[PDB]
């Protein structure tokens, strides 16, 4: 670890699977 | 470098490392690059998800209030905040982060990150060429779409009342930018916006009609029926019959290229010429200096009532839109016009 | 010409909506003091208030 | 040199990657479904979007008190 | 071959004489950071008084500034 | 603008035309 | 013989075409920088 | 032996040594064409008003009735014709057949019969002179999307006059009130064709700036880089693999183009494709398919309606629509 | 006035394309 | 370098520049007539 | 070390993406922004 | 050979053909200048200073000849609505004229320059190469920029030797040509503040003469001179472009 | 005196050069 | 005639101005 290729794909990886989470929550989410 | 014994310092380890063969190239301009595009583009990631609008414009514009992928945009600041910068230690957010979002400061966080990521972006194109030794027309190329984001994202709501009337950062707050600027400008009618038109259309079949053409003149090379796997990178010979080309295009449309150079300039040239054009186009409505209508026509218009064209036709659909559109898109005027003096036609 | 002073049957100082910058064509509306639509060039003149 | 077919088809990345994705989704999915989003980006709830003084959008209409009058026409 | 001589160009050739002389190593580059840091601070300093970003005792930031 | 606009859409459409005309005659007379 | 319709002020031709041609000249300032950079390679690449 | 007239005239039409090829798709597409243009000028020129709504209201749209250039255009077909064909010998007068728009249906007519003779011509040349025959199937999108405008809209609507007009002002017209009607911006179709146009100019700038900036030095700086070409030569102008490592190391390795056949496939296929989906997009809007509705899509939990941008374009919409066609509409609905 | 200088400005540009088409400079092929 | 101007240049415009530059100043004119006539 | 297959990996991502574009998709008819 | 658009590509290495371009650029500017104040002031009608001014009738260089001090005209008018009883040599017509005069002597010294191009001066004597030491002319225009901006400052616009700027009330109602007292605080930062602009010349011609000084002093160092190429007449351009 | 907007303008300062050590950290420790 | 006079003063100026050009650089450019 702890290179540069896997700090760019982690800089835009985790971000994408916590927001991907959130908003499958939010789906859920009614009125 | 010349003769000389340049003494290693940390100025020279620093470039050695940033100069390194790697998955994403860094160097200097990764320096600016990296931090200023991945914040931007997160920046935007995070109003189209959790950042509301409901305080700047009056709007709902996340997936967090049950906006989907088109509908949701960063919303652009209130107009009483004028041109303010909007930081988050300025004198409007004072330091609250969550104020800050219901603020509209991530829309000038993101635009101002985002032009800095582009002015990093040309720099890495830049630095690149001058590392592998290649002429930077790829970024004289891209010095066109950043005038256009300065023009339109920048230059525009400078010159009017503020950063309300810039593009929210979305596809259907883009699309309402349009067709403001269908309503309010008459922006179809501004030559500049015609010549940016013509440029991206010729650019789009310049680039369809140069992969057809090269495509379709190929050389044989093959023993297989898929021409894919006849090409050798390592070659100094043509594999598309550059003469059968011109004789084509010249006994089809009457003229053809004769010059790669100057075909694939001329393909550069397009697009870049057509979008610093609308890019001037959007300057001169960053005025209100519109061409917006034509005066002999419009006396000839008025002096006799049976003289129509399209572009009166044209002139009474913008004063719709910005009779329908002022109310709920300016929530700062307050206008609470009333339903017998909207425009109407008959019936309908 | 010196500054245009509207009022009503009952005596209420209407006054004009400015026209702002980005409108070329503006609905006139004669707005009271208290910031309600009182009067206008109605474009409908029919069923109008 | 992972070329990227290595660590793809390699258990020794997806027995770290079996908990560590899962994770990062039931915190996503926590941080929405606790209020949190709502605390820290400032969005409103479906039911806090209107209050008693005011049954419209709401509007800016100040920069220097910015920060004090959207804390008034906030949802408390 | 020398140019056209004139009293003139005698008189100013000193001042342009040493094309090409230049000091050894990096020279003032840290005077450059320095400088050009303090140059970006002051710039800021006037965009944030003229944007309204920074509020100050006796500055007001209008046309009743003429007052 | 009824004939100024003439005037200036006439001095447009010669002047670099002109121009171009001495160009291309001045490269086309040299073989 | 005025036709009727607003005017722009020399004020705002002033702005207009001082930010055209700023936009302009920020074209010839990369244009010119990129011959600047890349003056030895301004005839093409040399190939080894 | 080749001395009989029909085998000389088919030597002839199928001779590839003519000046611009003329071939059996040509001989459609010459006097079509040319019958297109000649009445596009004169009607461009001196066309009387055209009643274009049916309402007996002119539009005049020719220069020597008070047009420019801009604002010239030729105008639609009447409405009372509607899909009607309308020839001149389907007219009593000249003057009728100019007051209804007849020209404009001449136009659409021989055009589409162009093109789509220009289209199989194109094939036709690519054949006889041995190369391979899918540049007509490029060509195939812009001829869709005319025919999306100019034939197949007038049929899902029901008439002619609902077609693109034939000039400048018109068409913003046309695209403006096909707004009001179909909420085209809200449409994947359409999003597809602006992403293909943009991209097919970022796609040109992209090749013509990696091809240009990587030609072999063959002359100095003081001539002109052009003048290094020689038309007809077999040795290759640029570094492809230069070309290719500077691509891979600005974006991505694994993801780049080190193929120019591939290379060149992805920059005819991408705008192509995106064209032929904007021209279904505008046809499925013939049918009264639609962009996306999402107006009053967001409601709190008390129910009331909480505006959004589509909100926003549906003021725009509805601005276009009580003013379009301002007296045509008797009734509420806009069925028509 | 304006009319008879749109038509000459647009003739001019057909009988330039016609001029380009029909009278261009040969490719050289050497 | 001499009394003659060592940087003497020929300026070259091909007749296919020619039609770029003549096909460019007439299209220009045609479209901003209609504005600068008004 | 390549003991699982890359096809298989693919697949199982795809359907992954398709079953979650399929929850977002399902989503727009049902709670907020489904105009009911 | 040389495209159309690479013409001025022959002057690139010859400083005297340069120098006399320059000189007629600058010529041509200058006549435009005289010629539009001329062509002004026989369109203005300064029969109204209040209800029709110069910005209702459309005036280019009308403001900028006044903002400086340029008020009083050889037709016998003042645009404050007063009569110059003696508006002297320095008028909007007297201004045109010396900018149409000095034009023609520019345009004199650039046709001097493009014959007598071949100057000594212009050839370093340590090689007999024809170049030009960028840094040390970059120091001698910086310190006489800053001289002027000085001089400008301290004695135009403060009206101790100069008539001062224009500065009128908030509301634009009367408005005039003042001296002008510097604000060294704060408030001369303030945009709207007349007294900056005689405060930010003076502190800027200061700073002005002491940067060129330097750059009469001291010369640049390896890496900077390879880096931003100083000496190439192209980064200099791409710079001062910038 | 040291308004609140130029106070937190200078801590503004502060934290730009903070980042910027902390981002010339990041490079050096590679 | 008012500007009748600057279009026909105009035409009159231009076309042997650049007919006169036209063949002078055409002279010209062969030494
Ligand atoms: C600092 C370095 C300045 C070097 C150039 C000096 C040129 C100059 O001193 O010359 C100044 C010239 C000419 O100025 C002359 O100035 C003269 C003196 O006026 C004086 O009139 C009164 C005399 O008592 C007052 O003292 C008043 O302050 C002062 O303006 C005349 O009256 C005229 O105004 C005018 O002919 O103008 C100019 O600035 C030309 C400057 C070009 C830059
Ligand atoms: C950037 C400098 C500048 C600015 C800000 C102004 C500003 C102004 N000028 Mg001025 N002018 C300038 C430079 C400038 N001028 C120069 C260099 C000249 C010498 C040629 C003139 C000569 C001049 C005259 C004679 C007059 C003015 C006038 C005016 C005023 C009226 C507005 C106007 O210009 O009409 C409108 C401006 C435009 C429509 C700009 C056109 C937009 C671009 C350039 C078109 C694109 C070019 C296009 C490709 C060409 C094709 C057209 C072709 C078909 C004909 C205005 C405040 C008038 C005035 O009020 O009297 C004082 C007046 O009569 N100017
Ligand atoms: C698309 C933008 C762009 C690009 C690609 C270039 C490219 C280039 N410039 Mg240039 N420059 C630009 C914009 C740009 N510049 C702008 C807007 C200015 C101010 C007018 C300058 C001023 C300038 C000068 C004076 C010089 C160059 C030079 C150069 C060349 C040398 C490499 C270099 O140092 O780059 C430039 C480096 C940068 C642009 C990075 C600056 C960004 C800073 C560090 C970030 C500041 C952020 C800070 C927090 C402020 C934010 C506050 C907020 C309120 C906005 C190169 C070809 C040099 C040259 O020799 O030309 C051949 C040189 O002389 N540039
Ligand atoms: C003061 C700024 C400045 C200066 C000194 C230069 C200088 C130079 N440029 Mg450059 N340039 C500039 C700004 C500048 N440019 C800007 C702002 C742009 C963006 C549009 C460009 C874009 C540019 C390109 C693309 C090229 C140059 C080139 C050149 C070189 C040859 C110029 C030539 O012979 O063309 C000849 C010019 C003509 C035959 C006339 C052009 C007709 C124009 C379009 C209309 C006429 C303008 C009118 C008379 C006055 C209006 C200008 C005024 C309002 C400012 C030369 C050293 C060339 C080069 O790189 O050299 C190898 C070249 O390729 N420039
Ligand atoms: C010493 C000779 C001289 C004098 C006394 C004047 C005087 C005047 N000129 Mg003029 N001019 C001159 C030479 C001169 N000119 C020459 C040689 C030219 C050809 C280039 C011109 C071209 C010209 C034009 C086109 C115009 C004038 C105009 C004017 C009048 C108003 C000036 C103005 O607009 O204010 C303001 C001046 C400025 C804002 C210039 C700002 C300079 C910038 C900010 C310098 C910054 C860069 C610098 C290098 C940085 C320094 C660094 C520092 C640390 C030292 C005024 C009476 C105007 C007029 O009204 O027409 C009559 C007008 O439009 N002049
Ligand atoms: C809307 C159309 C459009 C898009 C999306 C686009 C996008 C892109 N173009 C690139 C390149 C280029 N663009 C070029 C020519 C053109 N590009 C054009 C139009 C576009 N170009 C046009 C019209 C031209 C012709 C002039 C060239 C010549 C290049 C390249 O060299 C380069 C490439 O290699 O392409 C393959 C890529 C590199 C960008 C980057 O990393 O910047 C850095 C990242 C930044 C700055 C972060 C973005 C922040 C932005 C500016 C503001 C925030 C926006 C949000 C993130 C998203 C909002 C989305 C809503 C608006 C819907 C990027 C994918
Ligand atoms: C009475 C009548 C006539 C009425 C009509 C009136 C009317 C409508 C008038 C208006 C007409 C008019 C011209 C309006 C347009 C106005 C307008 C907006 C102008 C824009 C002008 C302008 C300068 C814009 C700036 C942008 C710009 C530079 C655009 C240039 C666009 C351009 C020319 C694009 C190219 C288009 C095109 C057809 C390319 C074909 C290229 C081609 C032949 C490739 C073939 C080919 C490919 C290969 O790969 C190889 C290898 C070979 C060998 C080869 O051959
Ligand atoms: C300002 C006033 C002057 C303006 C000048 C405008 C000039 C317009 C003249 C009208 C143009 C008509 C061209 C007809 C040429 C026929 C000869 C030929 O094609 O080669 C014969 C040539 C003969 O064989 P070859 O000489 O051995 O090569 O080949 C053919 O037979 C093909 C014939 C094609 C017939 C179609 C005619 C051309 C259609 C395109 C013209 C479109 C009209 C608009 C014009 C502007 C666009 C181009
Ligand atoms: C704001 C801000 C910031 C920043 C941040 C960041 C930078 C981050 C991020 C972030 C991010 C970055 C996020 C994200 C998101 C994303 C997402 C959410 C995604 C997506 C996608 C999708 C959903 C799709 C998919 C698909 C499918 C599945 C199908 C087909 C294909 C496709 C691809 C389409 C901070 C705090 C520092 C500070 C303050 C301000
Ligand atoms: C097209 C156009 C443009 C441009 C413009 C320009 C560039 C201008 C100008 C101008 C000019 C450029 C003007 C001028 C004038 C000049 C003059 C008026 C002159 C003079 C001089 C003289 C007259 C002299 C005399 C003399 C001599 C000979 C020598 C001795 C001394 C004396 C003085 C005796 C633009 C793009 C902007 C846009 C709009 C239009
Ligand atoms: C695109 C692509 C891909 C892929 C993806 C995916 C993920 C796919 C899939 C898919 C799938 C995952 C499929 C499945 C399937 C199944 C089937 C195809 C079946 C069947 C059958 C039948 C016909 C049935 C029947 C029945 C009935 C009728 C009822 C009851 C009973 C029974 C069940 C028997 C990849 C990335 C790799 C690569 C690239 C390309
Ligand atoms: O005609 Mn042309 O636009 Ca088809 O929708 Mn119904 O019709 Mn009329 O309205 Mn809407
Ligand atoms: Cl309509
Ligand atoms: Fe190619």
């Amino acid at each position: 670890i702890f290179t540069v290729r896997w700090l760019a794909i982690h800089a835009i990886a985790v971000p994408t699977i916590f927001f991907l989470g959130a908003i499958t929550a939010m789906q859920f989410i009614q009125r | 470098i010349g003769t000389y014994q340049e003494k290693r310092t940390w100025f020279d380890d620093a470039d050695d490392w940033l100069r390194q063969d790697r998955f994403v190239f860094v160097g200097w301009s990764g320096l600016l690059l990296l931090p200023c595009a991945y914040f931007a583009v997160g920046g935007w990631l995070t109003g189209c998800t959790f950042v509301t609008s409901w305080y700047t414009h009056g709007l709902a514009s996340s997936y967090i209030e049950g906006c989907n992928f088109l509908t949701a945009a960063v919303s652009t600041p209130a107009n009483s905040l004028g041109h303010s910068l909007l930081f988050v230690w300025g004198p409007e957010a004072q330091g609250d982060l969550t104020r800050w979002f219901q603020l509209g400061g991530l829309w000038a966080f993101v635009a101002l990150h985002g032009a800095f990521g582009l002015i990093g972006f040309m720099l890495r194109q830049f630095e690149i060429a001058r590392s592998v030794n290649l002429r930077p027309y790829n970024a004289i190329a891209f010095s066109a779409p950043i005038a256009v984001f300065v023009s339109v994202f920048l230059i525009y709501p400078l010159g009017q009342s503020g950063w309300f009337f810039a593009p929210s950062f979305g596809v259907a707050s883009i699309f309402r930018f349009i067709l403001f600027f269908q309503g309010f400008h008459n922006w179809t009618l501004n030559p500049f916006h015609m010549m940016g038109v013509a440029g991206v259309l010729g650019a789009a079949l310049l680039c369809a009609i140069h992969g057809a053409t090269v495509e379709n003149t190929l050389f044989e090379d093959g023993d297989g029926a898929n021409t894919f796997r006849a090409f050798n990178p390592t070659q100094a010979e043509e594999t598309y019959s550059m003469v059968t080309a011109n004789r084509f295009w010249s006994q089809i449309f009457g003229v053809a290229f004769s010059n790669k150079r100057w075909l694939h300039f001329f393909m550069l040239f397009v697009p870049v010429t057509g979008l610093w054009m609308s890019a001037l186009g959007v300057v001169g409505l960053a005025l209100n200096l519109r061409a917006y209508d034509f005066v002999s026509q419009e006396i000839r218009a008025a002096e006799d009532p049976e003289f129509e064209t399209f572009y009166t036709k044209n002139i009474l659909l913008n004063e719709g839109i910005r009779a329908w559109m002022a109310a709920q898109d300016q929530p700062h005027e307050k206008l609470t016009l009333p339903e017998e003096v909207l425009p109407r036609g008959n019936a309908l | 010409l010196g500054h245009a002073s509207f009022k009503d049957q009952e005596g209420r100082e209407l006054f004009v909506r400015r026209m702002p910058t980005f409108f070329e064509t503006f609905p006139v509306v004669l707005i009271d003091k208290d910031g309600v639509v009182r009067a206008d060039v109605p474009f409908r003149k029919a069923e109008s208030k | 040199e992972r070329p990227f077919s290595d660590i793809l088809t390699s258990i020794r990345y997806w027995v770290i990657h079996s908990i560590t994705v899962p994770s990062l989704f039931i915190a996503g999915w926590l941080f929405v479904s606790t209020g949190l989003a709502y605390d820290v980006f400032g969005s409103p709830r479906p039911n806090e979007y209107f209050t008693e003084d005011r049954q419209d959008a709401p509007l800016i209409t100040d920069r220097f008190n910015a920060l004090e009058q959207v804390k008034k026409l906030s949802a408390q | 071959e020398p140019g056209i001589v004139t009293p003139l160009g005698t008189l100013l050739r000193p001042l342009n004489s040493e094309a090409g002389k230049v000091l050894p190593g990096w020279g003032t580059t840290v005077l450059m950071a320095v400088a050009i840091l303090l140059f970006a601070v002051f710039l800021l300093i006037i965009l944030e008084i003229y944007n309204s970003s920074l509020i100050l005792d006796g500055v007001t930031n209008s046309w009743e500034s003429l007052a | 603008v009824n004939i100024l606009g003439l005037t200036a859409t006439a001095l447009f459409i010669i002047i670099p035309t002109s121009f171009l005309l001495i160009l291309y005659v001045k490269t086309a007379a040299s073989e | 013989q005025s036709d009727g319709v607003f005017r722009s002020s020399p004020r705002g031709w002033f702005t207009f075409g001082h930010l055209s041609f700023a936009l302009l000249f920020f074209f010839g300032h990369i244009w010119h920088g990129s011959r600047t950079i890349f003056r030895d390679v301004f005839a093409g690449i040399d190939e080894d | 032996e080749n001395t009989s007239l029909w085998a000389r005239f088919c030597e002839w039409i199928t001779s590839t040594e003519n000046r611009l090829y003329i071939g059996w798709f040509g001989v459609i597409m010459i006097p079509t064409l040319l019958t297109a243009i000649s009445v596009y000028i004169i009607a461009f020129i001196a066309a009387p008003p055209v009643d274009i709504d049916g309402i007996r209201e002119p539009v005049s749209g020719s220069l020597l009735y008070g047009n420019n250039i801009i604002t010239g255009a030729v105008v639609p077909t009447s409405n009372a014709i509607g899909l009607h064909f309308y020839p001149i010998w389907e007219a009593a007068s000249l003057d009728e057949w100019l007051y209804n728009g007849g020209p404009y249906q001449l136009v659409v007519c021989h055009f589409f019969l162009g093109v789509c003779c220009y289209m199989g011509r194109e094939w036709e040349l690519s054949y006889r002179l041995g190369m391979r025959p899918w540049i007509a199937v490029a060509y195939s999108a812009p001829v869709a999307a005319a025919t999306a405008v100019f034939i197949i809209y007038p049929i899902g609507q029901g008439s002619f006059s609902d077609g693109m007009p034939l000039g400048i002002s018109g068409t913003f017209n046309f695209m403006i009130v096909f707004q009001a009607e179909h909420n085209i911006l809200m449409h994947p179709f359409h999003m597809f064709g602006v992403a293909g146009v943009f991209g097919g100019s970022l796609f040109s700038a992209m090749h013509g700036s990696l091809v240009t900036s990587s030609l072999i030095r063959e002359t100095t700086e003081n001539e002109s880089a052009n003048a290094g070409y020689k038309f007809g030569q077999e040795e290759e102008t640029y570094n492809i693999v230069a070309a290719h490592g500077y691509f891979g190391r600005l974006i991505f390795q694994y993801a780049s183009f080190n193929n120019s056949r591939s290379l060149h496939f992805f920059l005819a296929v991408w705008p192509v494709v995106c064209i032929w989906l904007t021209a279904l997009g505008i046809s499925t809007m013939a049918f009264n398919l639609n962009g996306f509705n999402f107006n009053q899509s967001v409601v709190d939990s008390n129910g009331r309606v909480l505006n959004t941008w589509a909100d926003i374009i549906n003021r725009a919409n509805l601005g276009m629509e009580v003013m379009h066609e301002r007296n045509a509409h008797n009734f509420p609905l806009d069925l028509a | 006035m304006e009319a008879l200088v749109y038509t000459f400005l647009l003739i001019g540009t057909l009988g330039i394309i016609f001029f380009s088409i029909f009278f261009r400079e040969p490719p050289r092929i050497a | 370098m001499a009394r003659p101007n060592p940087n003497k240049q020929v300026v070259e415009l091909n007749r296919s520049s020619l039609y770029w530059g003549l096909l460019l100043i007439f299209v220009l004119a045609v479209l901003f007539s209609s504005y600068i006539f008004n | 070390i390549g003991r699982i297959p890359l096809w298989l990996v693919g697949t199982v991502v795809g359907l992954l993406a398709i079953g979650l574009l399929a929850i977002f998709f399902y989503g727009s008819y049902v709670g907020l922004g489904s105009s009911l | 050979g040389l495209p159309w658009y690479r013409v001025h590509t022959v002057v690139i290495n010859d400083p005297g053909r340069l120098i006399s371009v320059h000189l007629m650029h600058t010529a041509l500017v200058a006549g435009w200048a005289g010629a539009m104040t001329l062509f002004e002031i026989a369109v203005f009608d300064p029969s109204d200073p209040v209800l029709n001014p110069m910005w209702r009738q459309g005036m280019f260089v009308l403001p900028f000849l006044t903002r400086l001090g340029v008020t009083q005209s050889w037709g016998g008018w003042t645009i404050s609505g007063e009569t110059s009883s003696n508006p002297g040599i320095w008028s909007y017509e007297g201004a045109a004229a010396s900018h149409i005069v000095l034009s023609g002597l520019l345009f004199l010294a650039s046709v001097w320059h493009w014959v007598y191009w071949d100057l000594e001066l212009f050839r370093d004597p340590r090689t007999g190469k024809t170049a030009l030491d960028l840094p040390k002319i970059f120091g001698i225009h910086l310190f006489l920029a800053g001289l002027l901006c000085f001089g400008f400052g301290a004695f135009h616009v403060t009206g101790v030797f100069g008539p001062g700027i224009w500065v009128s009330d908030p509301y634009g109602l009367t408005g005039s040509v003042q001296p002008v007292a510097p604000s060294w605080g704060a408030e001369g930062f303030d945009p709207y503040n007349p007294g900056g602009v005689p405060a930010h010349h003076i502190a800027a011609g200061i700073l002005g003469v002491l940067a060129g000084l330097f750059h009469l002093c001291v010369r640049p160092s390896i890496r900077l001179y390879f880096g931003l190429s100083m000496g190439s007449i192209e980064s200099v351009l791409s710079s001062s472009i910038a | 005196s040291v308004t609140p907007s130029l106070k937190n303008f200078l801590l503004s300062l502060v934290a730009g050069a903070v980042v910027l050590a902390a981002i010339a950290g990041a490079v050096t420790a590679v």
